[PDB]
């Protein structure tokens, strides 16, 4: 039917301008570039007591967020800063005065953004997320390795106090059932996936399998950048919750989703163990996997790195 | 009937029950002398039509009756001109449909 | 229902629907809906009207989604003969591996060499015959 | 007594302001009737007189002001607003040369290509004939101009300082003429000029061709300028859409003559070989998306001329520089500004004020940002199509305020008709697109929800399963949206249509729904089926029927929904069937009562037996009911080539459903004659479809491959059908044809040798 | 009666149950595995004692004897309770267990059952003091509605202690952010403990009587209504419960209200709980507008009877047409 297809010079005006103005905006505004981030970050911290207005936004939303609504609204203006700021700290041969210069910068970066209490709005977000997984939960955790991004001390010794004086269980319970619900790799998914592919794109003018692997990936960076600088008393805490009324034991469930994950990895491998050639969206799941347990390794590492 | 009483008597021999539309300066008093509605509180004159029968029967009555270029009290019974209901809210039920309508054009 | 019809033929069949009712609840019969059709230029078979009434009060839409599966068979036919045409529009009728893979390039599916020869065989180069054996699926 | 002298009786006002406060509660969120009552008692002149005097007490200048617009321009600005989410731009010769610059041009200037509705204002009356209801009208020209005399003259106070502010505080001075000005000014009250007159005053020295935002204003004030800020950024980004669409239709009109003269070179030309598939790469056989990505792959070798792409690029730069991403005069510098002043200034304890303002600053520097945000909700109209397309968008607007409003009674008739009328809508089926953009799947969904929460009221619930299926039947696309919600229909799905019949409409008719079904669903149609066990049809049960241990009527509807869901293009899939027939056994509960007892042939004479005891007779629902489980079953037997492949998966399901159901029952049910000829009803018998589903099972389970076998199953039932067929040759004989060719006809030429 | 029980049950002031030692002195002390105790209810205040007839039940303080009150617990060695402590009568000997929202009821049997071993969980001393003021201030109220039943039918009572309860429980549910969840959880355990029925019972039975007792006892009498109307209202702020009670006895309350004593309180009540529950709108027959229509024509011009026509106008973010249109109908035609 393609020798048939209607032409593109044969066809009514509107349509041909809507296709053909989707077709721009796809191709050039999702490809054009702003680095505006960095520069309202810093114009609006200029702050030319009387809280900064970095401090009055960050306010804002922990006090948002401390409302026991049990539910999370869309907060378009809280995706856009988020992306601002998480994008700002992320601005982040050479020699040794180069790579101080650049950890001087990136900590005075973090500083200006933690200070005003970014760590507590990712503590109060994070809890009242209560194990929902969502877009709100993605750009909490992209804010989160932007401030906590080098092993900052000061940052996780703030979120220490912050958790020892709250002493809330909900912030356990809700990364706990989080990261349980996390996506791993299926084979009744990919042979759908495999179909769909065969069945053609073409037809009828990304995968549903590894969906949510950014997701996962970018939260193990967070956990790991959380268990980062051989902090033994984070170490502990995230161990056992002692203060808190109820302790989650993060261990034993990461360890869970591990073994999910060898699970999912060797059923992979038994499917394709027959067919010797690998196929170019296998590849694709493979290496989305093996990035995915390279990231819950090191973040083991990080758990277990110190004495 | 509909109780007949000039206030601002002017030309007689003109009289719009012709059937055609006419420009009434028409104002609407209660019972105990409320202006629930009036023509200078909408600052505009209302157009009535004649023949047609757009507005109340006892209203259209009354218009008809007074002459072109004469104003009186046009006093119309509310059985006749909205009923025991009357309006929603504008009319109280069992309120007397007074009216002042004057004529002023066509 | 009605996606792949053009918009052309749809604005006329949603004119003539709203012409033949004026109340737009669609109360015009089977028989009398075939009658304004045929004196719209589309004259439609008595045993089709028939099955059609047999098959079936109904909005417009439903009009609509029971002339586009009537018509599905023609637009089979249309895209038949297209695809003869394609096929025909090589040399001597007839489409060849290079002729094949070209087309499978110009269709934008990015056919794979496998299904390039695959194609051909079913089809060294083919004729006309199985030229249109090909295209007729 | 005086409105004013009981400004210090300090009971006297709150008294008023209490009445204000309930007049606007009243007529706030529609409710027309009571605006007009509400309006009659204020006389529509006492309102004015307040507005007018600025010795009116604060509270009570307050509360008339609120009245004001919420009495009268309600609904129009409600409805404005609502509209203005859609950035529908019809093509127009006027609207064909729209240039985004004139340096940067005035917000909320020159002629709009947005197809908002137009406000319909009613002139009040309270002298007709008394037997919805219409806005009351609005003085529009004389209430703009008032309303800019208002704003004028608070600004010359501002900047005189005075100590004696209107109303005796700054709030009352500013805060109501603001929010009556911003209501009119979202409704398009002022023009041109008087917009202009409106910009100059708040901000003189930005927009040359002091002001209110540089005079200090409470928290209140600066929400309502932060309000104003927003509708001056959106009427520039209406701007900016206008500026595309125009582009849109030179470059696309300039597109099609270049298409047209390429594709005439091609035909012309013929020694190319490789040129050719070149050409044709990009020609009509690939899909016009695709040829319009290959025509705008030239960003930063594609078949396009040198003079457009050049052409292309300056104008991307324009709209680059436009947007001001990188280069208080620019009117988002101007707010940014303001924001930042704000800020620093003190501490601000509002939060909406402070969330609002944020929203403004991001939203000014990020323009490319919104462009691409609201690049979907952009769509140009057909020229000859504008009163249909304004029809849509005012029916649109209608249902959107009926879903504001509470659902009641003399209410959902309003929305039954709006339904109707969008159904009839030629926009509605023409174009998906505006369908999609404009929200009216989430409309009508939102207002099922609030409807369904018992049926309150079941011919809305109809409706709008009417719509949804219909919209889904309308594209593929508008298919996919439904799949996207599919899980509540599925969890909250009597009579008529059904939410679950629009998921049956959703998965059908596309193989891409089909194959991507969720297992979470097979679940839960399980669960049903399982639960139509040991109960009743709600109509046999109004019957007064005795139950027969099912409900034939749901269990009916949700099988067939099941073999919608695994039977699509005729082939099914191979992981969707297994899936489904392995849950559909692992409870034995789902299947016919028959089925563990009894048999297929006892259950047959049973049916046969209540349809001669005394279109809701019970043995044809029963005899459906089986029908369709062995049609079902046998749908999703594995195909020739699966079976020929060997696959043990394959195999052993086939093995399964074969044992199952023997087909000696079968064939006994297929023996079952019909009663051809007065001709009886088919409502209330075994209707010949029932035989062509016996077929089709027999056919892909068992099949006839022995001559024998074949020459039995052709003498059983086959041979009395094809008798009574022929002794009829009525829509009894209309049905036994259709059941001949459909499954007789097929089966006869596969078991031909 | 004893039955295990868990949800919100757990989170109530019914669970609350403290241990007293068998010697009075130094009754503080640590716990010891074998130590004859004594278990009283917080919330009721009858011990617990394994009678022959009830098995495992609570019985009254005059009749808690030493030897049916004896629970010890079976393995300064265990915290808190956590470990595992088998309930066993020191008399009979017989362990607790449970025989059948899941409730199932608390006996005591010979042989008992593997699994019960039970984890004591320490509550907040304010949670005890709080549970303890209630149970007294419920003992008072009911004293004073007995004493009411005594002299209702008898023409010709702690009426400062009653009082100085009410003050006390308003001062306990004055409004003041944790002291608004502090509240909240305070007026839902004494919702759950039958506070707000109670109150209700003492308020229809001050209506009851139109003026009996002494003159100068009686004098008091719309004081102590006043204060029982302000106890319900601070109970029916920040109470979700309270809120739902109110709606379903919404006929009571605006029957309360039409009374021309005390209709400012019973009018405040009904605006409270028609702000936390917008239900009650939805629920509200014309009655209830026509009554707050009669209000100010009956008893004078107040700006709350017009605040609360305005809640009834809206709730719930959207528009009523039953309670718009009656308002609309009932003094906008008057227009008095």
């Amino acid at each position: 039917a393609c020798f048939r297809m209607t032409p593109l010079y044969n066809l009514p005006t509107h349509r041909a301008c809507n296709m053909f103005l989707e077709s721009y905006k796809a191709a050039w505004i999702l490809t054009e570039d702003h680095s505006f981030e960095d520069r309202m970050i810093d114009d609006l911290s200029k702050a030319g007591k009387k809280p900064d207005p970095l401090h009055q936004l960050v306010l804002h939303f922990s006090r948002t967020a401390l409302t026991e609504k049990s539910k999370l609204d869309e907060d378009y203006l809280y995706m856009a800063y988020a992306d601002i700021m998480a994008k700002s700290c992320h601005l982040e041969e050479v020699s040794f005065e180069e790579k101080e210069m650049e950890k001087q910068r990136l900590l005075y970066q973090q500083s200006r953004l933690h200070t005003r209490g970014a760590a507590e709005m990712v503590l109060q977000m994070i809890s009242a997320c209560k194990g929902e997984t969502g877009a709100m939960v993605s750009s909490t955790l992209k804010l989160g390795i932007s401030i906590l991004n080098g092993g900052n001390a000061e940052v996780q010794q703030k979120m220490l106090d912050y958790l020892k004086d709250k002493k809330e269980v909900g912030f356990f319970q809700s990364i706990q059932a989080l990261m349980q619900t996390c996506s791993v790799l299926d084979l009744n998914a990919f042979e759908r996936q495999n179909k769909a592919e065969g069945l053609g794109m073409v037809n009828e003018d990304g995968e549903k399998v590894m969906a949510d692997d950014e997701f996962t990936q970018d939260l193990f960076r967070f956990l790991q950048l959380l268990c980062e600088g051989h902090n033994n008393d984070f170490q502990n805490y995230l161990r056992t919750q002692t203060g808190n009324t109820t302790t989650i034991n993060i261990i034993i469930c990461t360890v869970d989703y591990l073994l999910r994950l060898q699970e999912s990895i060797s059923d992979f491998y038994w499917y394709y163990s027959g067919k010797d050639v690998i196929e170019e969206q296998g590849k694709r799941n493979f290496s989305k996997a093996m990035s995915v347990a390279k990231q819950v390794f090191n973040s083991l590492t990080e758990y277990i790195q110190g004495p | 009937g509909v109780e007949i009483e000039t206030i601002s008597p002017g030309d007689g021999r003109t009289f719009p029950k012709k059937g055609q539309t006419c420009v009434v300066h028409y104002t609407g008093m209660l019972q105990n002398g409320k202006k629930f509605d009036s023509s200078r509180d909408r600052n505009k004159p209302f157009k009535f039509r004649i023949g047609k029968q757009e507005v109340i029967k006892g209203f259209e009555e009354g218009a008809a009756q007074m002459s072109l270029g004469q104003r009186a009290k046009l006093t119309c019974t509310p059985d006749v001109a909205y009923g025991a209901t009357g309006h929603p809210g504008v009319i109280p039920p069992n309120a007397t449909l007074i009216f002042d309508v004057e004529l002023l054009n066509l | 229902m009605a996606d792949q019809l053009t918009e052309e033929q749809i604005a006329e069949f949603k004119e003539a629907f709203s012409l033949f009712d004026k109340d737009g609840d669609g109360t015009i019969t089977t028989k009398a809906l075939g009658t304004v059709m045929r004196s719209l230029g589309q004259n439609p078979t008595e045993a089709e009207l028939q099955d059609m009434i047999n098959e079936v009060t109904i909005d417009f839409p439903a009009f609509l989604t029971m002339m586009a599966r009537k018509m599905k068979d023609t637009d089979s036919e249309e895209e038949i003969r297209e695809a003869f045409r394609v096929f025909d529009k090589d040399g001597n009728g007839y489409i060849s591996a290079a002729a094949l893979r070209h087309v499978m390039t110009n269709l934008g599916e990015k056919l794979t060499d496998e299904e390039v020869d695959e194609m051909i065989r079913e089809a060294g180069q083919v004729n006309y015959e199985a030229f249109v054996q090909m295209m007729t699926a | 007594m005086d409105i004013l002298e009981l400004s210090e009786r300090l009971d006297l006002q709150r008294f008023h302001s209490h009445t204000l406060r309930l007049y606007r509660a009243v007529c706030a969120l529609g409710n027309n009737r009571v605006a007009h009552a509400l309006c009659s008692h204020v006389d529509q002149a006492q309102l004015l007189h307040a507005l007018e005097d600025a010795h009116l007490p604060g509270p009570l200048r307050a509360g008339y002001y609120d009245l004001l617009i919420s009495i009268h321009l309600e609904s129009a600005c409600r409805s404005r607003r609502s509209m203005l989410s859609e950035y529908i731009v019809p093509l127009t010769p006027e609207t064909r040369a729209i240039t985004l610059f004139p340096r940067h041009g005035l917000p909320g200037v020159g002629v709009t290509t947005s197809l908002r509705p137009p406000h319909h204002f009613s002139p009040p009356c309270f002298v007709a004939a008394l037997p919805a209801r219409l806005s009351p009208a609005i003085p529009l020209e004389a209430l703009r101009d008032k309303a800019l005399r208002m704003l004028g003259e608070a600004v010359r106070d501002g900047g005189q300082h005075a100590r004696d502010p209107v109303g005796g505080s700054v709030e009352f001075q500013f805060v109501p003429v603001l929010k009556l000005v911003s209501t009119l000014l979202v409704m398009g009250i002022f023009g041109d000029e008087d917009v202009k007159q409106i910009l100059k005053m708040i901000e003189p020295e930005v927009f040359t061709e002091e002001g209110l935002l540089q005079m200090k204003l409470p928290e209140s004030v600066k929400l309502q300028m932060c309000n104003l800020l927003e509708y001056f950024c959106d009427q520039e980004l209406q701007h900016r859409v206008e500026s595309l669409a125009a582009f849109a239709e030179r470059y696309v009109d300039k597109l099609q003559a270049n298409q047209r003269s390429r594709y005439a070179l091609l035909m012309r030309a013929f020694t190319m070989s490789a040129a050719e598939t070149a050409r044709r790469t990009r020609e009509f056989r690939s899909p016009p998306q695709e040829q319009i990505n290959m025509l705008l792959h030239f960003k930063d070798d594609c078949p396009l001329p040198e003079d457009i792409r050049q052409d292309l690029q300056d104008f991307h730069q324009d709209l680059l520089a436009h947007c001001g991403i990188q280069l208080p005069q620019s009117l988002q510098e101007l707010v940014s500004h303001m924001v930042v002043r704000w800020a620093q200034e003190d501490y601000v304890q509002s939060p909406e004020l402070v969330r609002a303002m944020f929203s403004l600053l991001h939203r000014q520097y990020d323009g490319l940002g919104e462009l691409l945000r609201a690049l979907p909700r952009a769509y140009t109209i057909s020229p000859s199509s504008v009163e249909d397309t304004m029809s849509l968008l005012e029916c649109l607007g209608q249902i959107r305020s009926l879903l504001i409003v509470q659902m009641g009674p003399q209410e959902e008739n309003l929305m039954i008709q709006s339904i109707g009328n969008i159904m009839n809508n030629k926009v509605f089926y023409q174009h998906p697109n505006l369908m999609r953009a404009l929200g009216m799947h989430e409309t009508v969904m939102e207002v099922m929800v609030n409807v369904l929460g018992e049926i309150r009221f079941p011919k809305m619930v109809t409706s709008c399963c009417r719509f949804l299926c219909y919209f889904c039947r309308i594209s593929r696309q508008n298919q996919r949206s439904m799949f996207d919600h599919l899980s509540y229909l599925l969890e909250n799905s009597m009579q008529g249509s059904t939410p679950l019949d629009v998921a049956a409409a959703s998965v059908i008719d596309n193989n891409e729904l089909a194959l991507a079904l969720q297992e979470q669903d097979l679940e839960k149609v399980v669960s049903y089926l399982a639960g139509c066990g040991l109960q009743s049809c709600p109509m046999l049960l109004a019957k007064g029927y005795p139950d027969i241990g099912w409900n034939p009527c749901g269990g009916e509807r949700y099988l067939d929904f099941l073999r919608f869901a695994v039977f699509v293009n005729g082939e099914s899939v191979e992981e969707n069937a297994n899936v489904v027939v392995r849950l559909l056994i692992r409870k034995p509960e789902c299947f016919g009562p028959a089925l563990r007892g009894s048999g297929l042939l006892a259950a047959i004479e049973e049916a046969i037996r209540i349809s001669e005891d005394p279109r809701v007779h019970l043995g044809h629902a029963i005899m459906s009911f089986y029908a369709a489980l062995i049609d079902l079953l046998g749908r999703c037997a594995p195909e020739m080539h699966l079976i020929q492949a060997g696959k043990g998966e394959a195999l052993r399901i086939r093995a399964i459903l074969r044992s199952l159901v023997p087909l000696d029952d079968l064939v006994g049910i297929i023996s079952l004659p019909l009663q051809i000829p007065v001709q009886p009803k088919m409502s209330a018998s075994f209707v010949p479809d029932h035989k062509a589903s016996m077929v089709l099972f027999l056919d892909r389970v068992y099949g006839i491959e022995n001559q024998d076998f074949l020459l039995h199953v052709l003498d059983v039932g086959f041979l009395p059908d094809m008798r009574a067929a022929a002794s009829l040759d009525t829509e009894m004989a209309l049905a036994l044809n259709r059941y001949l060719c459909l499954a007789v006809l097929p089966l006869i030429t596969k078991c031909a040798p | 009666l004893v039955y295990y029980e868990g949800g919100a049950v757990c989170t109530h002031a019914r669970s609350l149950w403290r241990l007293e030692p068998l010697r009075i002195s130094w009754s503080g002390s640590h716990l010891r595995w074998g130590q004859p105790l004594r278990i009283r209810h917080v919330t009721t205040g009858r011990y617990l004692a394994l009678t022959e007839d009830q098995g495992l039940v609570v019985v009254d303080a005059c009749k808690a004897h030493t030897k049916a009150t004896s629970f010890c617990f079976r393995v300064p060695e265990i915290k808190y309770g956590e470990s595992l402590c088998f309930v066993q009568h020191v008399a009979s000997g017989l362990w607790l267990t449970y025989a059948a929202v899941l409730k199932k009821k608390a006996i005591l049997h010979q042989e008992g059952h593997m699994d019960d071993a039970l984890f004591l969980t320490r509550c907040q001393q304010e949670e005890s003091q709080a549970a303890r003021m209630i149970h007294s201030t419920a003992g008072l109220y009911n004293q004073f509605i007995k004493g009411l039943d005594s002299f209702s039918g008898k023409p010709r009572l702690p009426i400062e202690a009653v009082i100085l309860s009410l003050q006390d429980l308003i001062g306990y549910f004055e409004p003041p952010q944790s002291k608004l969840r502090s509240l909240r959880n305070r007026q839902s355990l004494f919702q759950e403990e039958g506070m707000l029925s109670l109150v209700l019972n003492c308020i229809d039975r001050l209506n009851v009587y139109t003026t009996y007792a002494g003159e100068e006892a009686a004098e008091s009498w719309k004081e102590i209504v006043n204060l029982l109307y302000e106890l319900l209202a601070s109970l029916i702020r920040g109470n979700r419960a309270n809120c739902a009670l109110f709606s379903t006895n919404l006929d009571w309350v605006v029957s309360k209200l039409d009374r021309l004593e005390a209709s400012s309180g019973i009018l405040e009540v009904l605006y409270c709980v028609l702000i936390e529950s917008p239900e009650v709108l939805n629920i509200i027959q014309e009655n209830h507008i026509k009554s707050i229509i009669s209000l100010l024509d009956k008893h004078g011009r107040n700006h709350k009877v017009l605040d609360v026509l305005c809640s009834l106008c809206v709730c719930n973010g959207v528009a009523v047409r039953s309670n718009q249109d009656l308002i609309t109908e009932n003094l906008l035609p008057g227009r008095e």
